């Protein structure tokens, strides 16, 4: 059902710090036994981290809010009785566009690529149980999917946390990869610290733009929520130094951009360094802005009137002009041509709308 | 001896090895990656071995 | 199709370093510096401050 | 090929060697591990007299 | 089309290759194509084959656009309507058992 709630106390997130999660394993070509450097979308040590809690005291707590999604994410929730149940990505969230929709019931992970329309505060219940609140109808849908769940059955009461469930989501080449690390743990009120590595779980094909996330949260339904916390983190490119072992399992890593002692250790490729005094190099202070500056020519190049000529030429007496102080934008063609034969030499004909041209001719002929 | 053999190390950034250009930039401004890999790996063969 | 005709354009490019007269359809941006970024000046990129 | 101690994973199919070379791989139609070794053997040196 | 199979290869460009279907540039695989003018053209014309036309940016490798949202070709905004300078982006192919 469509239901708004009330009784929460608006939406106000702390914030922490991450040692050493967040590890997973890019690309996938085996490996064992060996120091690599490779460079991929890492959470960076020490990187800020969101935090979002949901208990009851009698005032409600409730944070679902709508995060972006940027290069991937990092997730991660220490829990008591499973509150956290799901996930929904997508780009607007509503019927317009396709959307990605995890959830988990008290037996099986129900993924579905689809087109849903998702009402304002979506959320799961249990009595006995009573979900499925967060849409409406989906109508047109391409993807399903489900396998064994991550999640327990949502009743219990404790007084403190029992376990730390950890992802990684990225969308890269149409596929949505999740990577997944289950630990017990018994702190009270914060993440633990120390270092994880997450193995590959699934590499959905879902070929969607997804830019903003949020997530779905179980209520107990005059409702109330048991005690539980999220944690939210963004990835950015870095270049790591993974060591692997005979399992082909990563256990140890370093963030070249950490500290000059970090530095150190990536540039002389070991994890341990002598006494002494070592020369570094790239002390890791990569660009994160892209600027773009053209001249002021807004008028469109006449390609429409140059291939709608009535007679172009003989090929003895082949015609030469020349073009100028134009923009040369080949898509104004799409719908009249269709070239059945298009091949660049000098240049690809992907790089043509990002180059500049001091000056062009245009010979035509019909053969 | 020693400051030529550091001038000579610096003045051999400007040869083209057999790619189109010997500048890096306008390689990745004018080609595709997967085109641009063979010109960018001869500028790495020559400058690794200078 | 063989005897049919088919009308041909060959298109020849100059870069060279005078003033633009043919570009793309690409968005200009504001103008940073005394930042380490990525530029795109007249086709010409780089990284640097 | 040779009979083999070492443990595959229970999904692995190949092993790979500190210089990326094939160790050992488990053999398709029974489920066994089998280890390469090259039929080279390097340190063979002749004594001749002219 | 018969004249867009050149498309479908990594790094090209053309509407098929920038609105409805991208390769990764580091692509693994086949791609294979024949001639169906036997059993996809109908006598009065085949056009249950549709192609997106307009899209306000090229899509990545394996990304589909299912969005039949209305194009906004002009400078003022438009409505669920067609009207002036915006257009449905979905067209429809015309197959002939006789084009060539
Ligand atoms: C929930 O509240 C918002 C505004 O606070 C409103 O727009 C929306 O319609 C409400 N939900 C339902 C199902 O009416
Ligand atoms: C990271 O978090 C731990 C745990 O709260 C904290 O002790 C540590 O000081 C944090 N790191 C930094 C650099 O402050
Ligand atoms: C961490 O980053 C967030 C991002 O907005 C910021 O609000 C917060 O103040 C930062 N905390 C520290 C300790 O730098
Ligand atoms: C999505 O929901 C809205 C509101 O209920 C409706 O107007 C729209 O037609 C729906 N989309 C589709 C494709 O049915
Ligand atoms: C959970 O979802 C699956 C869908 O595959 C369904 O078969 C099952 O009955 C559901 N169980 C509950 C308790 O909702
Ligand atoms: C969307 O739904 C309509 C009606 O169910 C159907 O005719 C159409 O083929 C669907 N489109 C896609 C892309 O699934
Ligand atoms: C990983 O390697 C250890 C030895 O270091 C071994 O005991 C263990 O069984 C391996 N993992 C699995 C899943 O077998
Ligand atoms: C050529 O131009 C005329 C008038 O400008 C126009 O009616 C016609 O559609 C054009 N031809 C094509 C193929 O666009
Ligand atoms: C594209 O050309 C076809 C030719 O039949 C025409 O019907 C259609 O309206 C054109 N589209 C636009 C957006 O002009
Ligand atoms: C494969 O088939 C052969 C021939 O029937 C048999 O000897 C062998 O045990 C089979 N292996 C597996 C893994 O089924
Ligand atoms: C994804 O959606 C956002 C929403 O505004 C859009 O700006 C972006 O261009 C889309 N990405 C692609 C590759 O189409």
């Amino acid at each position: 059902q469509c239901v708004n709630l009330t009784g929460r106390a608006t939406i106000q997130p702390s914030f922490t710090n991450s040692s050493h999660r967040g590890v997973y394993y890019p690309d996938t070509i085996f490996r064992s036994n060996s120091l690599v450097l490779s460079q991929g979308y890492f959470l960076p040590f020490y990187s800020n981290i969101s935090w979002y809690y949901a208990l009851t005291k009698a005032e409600k707590r409730v944070d679902n809010p709508i995060l972006d999604f940027k290069d991937g994410i990092y997730f991660a929730a220490t829990e008591k009785s499973n509150i956290v149940r799901g996930w929904i990505f997508g780009t607007t969230l509503d019927n317009t566009s396709q959307s990605l929709l995890i959830v988990n019931n008290a037996t099986n992970v129900i993924i579905k690529v689809c087109n849903f329309q998702f009402c304002y505060d979506p959320y799961l219940s249990g009595y006995s149980t009573r979900e499925f609140a967060v849409y409406s109808s989906y109508a047109n849908c391409t993807f399903e999917y489900v396998s064994k769940p991550f999640m327990l059955d949502i009743s219990g009461k404790s007084g403190l946390f029992d376990t730390l469930r950890e992802f990684v989501f990225r969308n890269v080449d149409g596929y949505f990869k999740i990577y997944s690390k289950y630990s017990p743990v018994n702190v009270n009120s914060n993440l633990p610290t120390g270092f994880s590595a997450l193995e590959p779980l699934v590499e959905l094909p879902a070929g969607i733009n997804i830019t903003r996330f949020r997530t779905l949260l179980t209520i107990h339904r005059g409702w109330t929520v048991f005690s539980a916390a999220y944690y939210v983190g963004y990835l950015a490119p870095r270049t790591f130094m993974l060591k692997y072992n005979e399992n082909g399992t990563i256990t140890d890593a370093v963030d070249c951009s950490l500290d000059p002692l970090s530095e150190a250790k990536c540039t002389l490729k070991s994890f341990t360094v002598e006494k002494g005094i070592y020369q570094t190099s790239n002390f890791r202070v990569q660009p994160t802005d892209s600027i773009v500056r053209f001249p002021n020519i807004t008028n469109l190049c006449p390609f429409g009137e140059v291939f709608n000529a009535t007679t172009f030429a003989s090929v003895y007496a082949w015609n030469r002009k020349r073009i100028s102080n134009c923009v040369a934008d080949y898509s104004v063609l799409y719908n009249s041509t269709s070239f059945s034969t298009f091949k660049c030499y000098g240049v690809s004909p992907t790089k043509l709308n990002d180059l500049c041209f001091t000056n062009v001719y245009a010979d035509s002929f019909v053969v | 001896q020693n400051a030529q053999a550091l001038n000579t190390l610096v003045k051999q950034l400007s040869s083209n090895f057999g790619a189109i250009s010997s500048v890096l930039n306008d390689i990745l401004s004018r080609l595709d990656p997967p085109e641009a890999e063979v010109q960018i790996d001869r500028l790495i063969t020559g400058r690794l071995q200078s | 199709v063989g005897y049919q005709p088919y009308r041909v354009v060959v298109l020849s490019f100059e870069l060279l370093n005078a003033p633009a007269t043919v570009c793309g359809p690409k968005k200009s941006t504001n103008l940073i510096k005394n930042k380490c970024v990525n530029f795109n000046f007249n086709g010409l990129t780089g990284t640097g401050v | 090929l040779t009979e083999s101690n070492k443990k595959f994973l229970p999904f692995q199919q190949f092993g790979r060697d500190i210089a990326d070379t094939t160790d050992a791989v488990r053999d398709p139609q029974t489920l066994e591990i089998l280890d390469i070794t090259p039929c080279s053997f390097g340190g063979v040196s002749v004594i001749t007299p002219g | 089309r018969g004249d867009e199979v050149r498309q479908i290869a990594p790094g090209q460009t053309g509407k098929i290759a920038d609105y409805n279907y991208k390769l990764p540039d580091d692509f693994t695989g086949c791609v294979i194509a024949w001639n169906s003018n036997n059993l996809d053209s109908k006598v009065g014309g085949n056009y249950n084959y549709l192609y997106r036309l307009f899209r306000k940016s090229n899509l990545k490798p394996f990304e589909r656009d299912i969005s039949t949202e209305i194009y906004q070709a002009g400078s003022t905004p438009c409505n669920g309507v067609e009207g002036f300078n915006c257009y449905f982006p979905l067209q429809s192919y015309g197959f002939h058992p006789t084009n060539g």
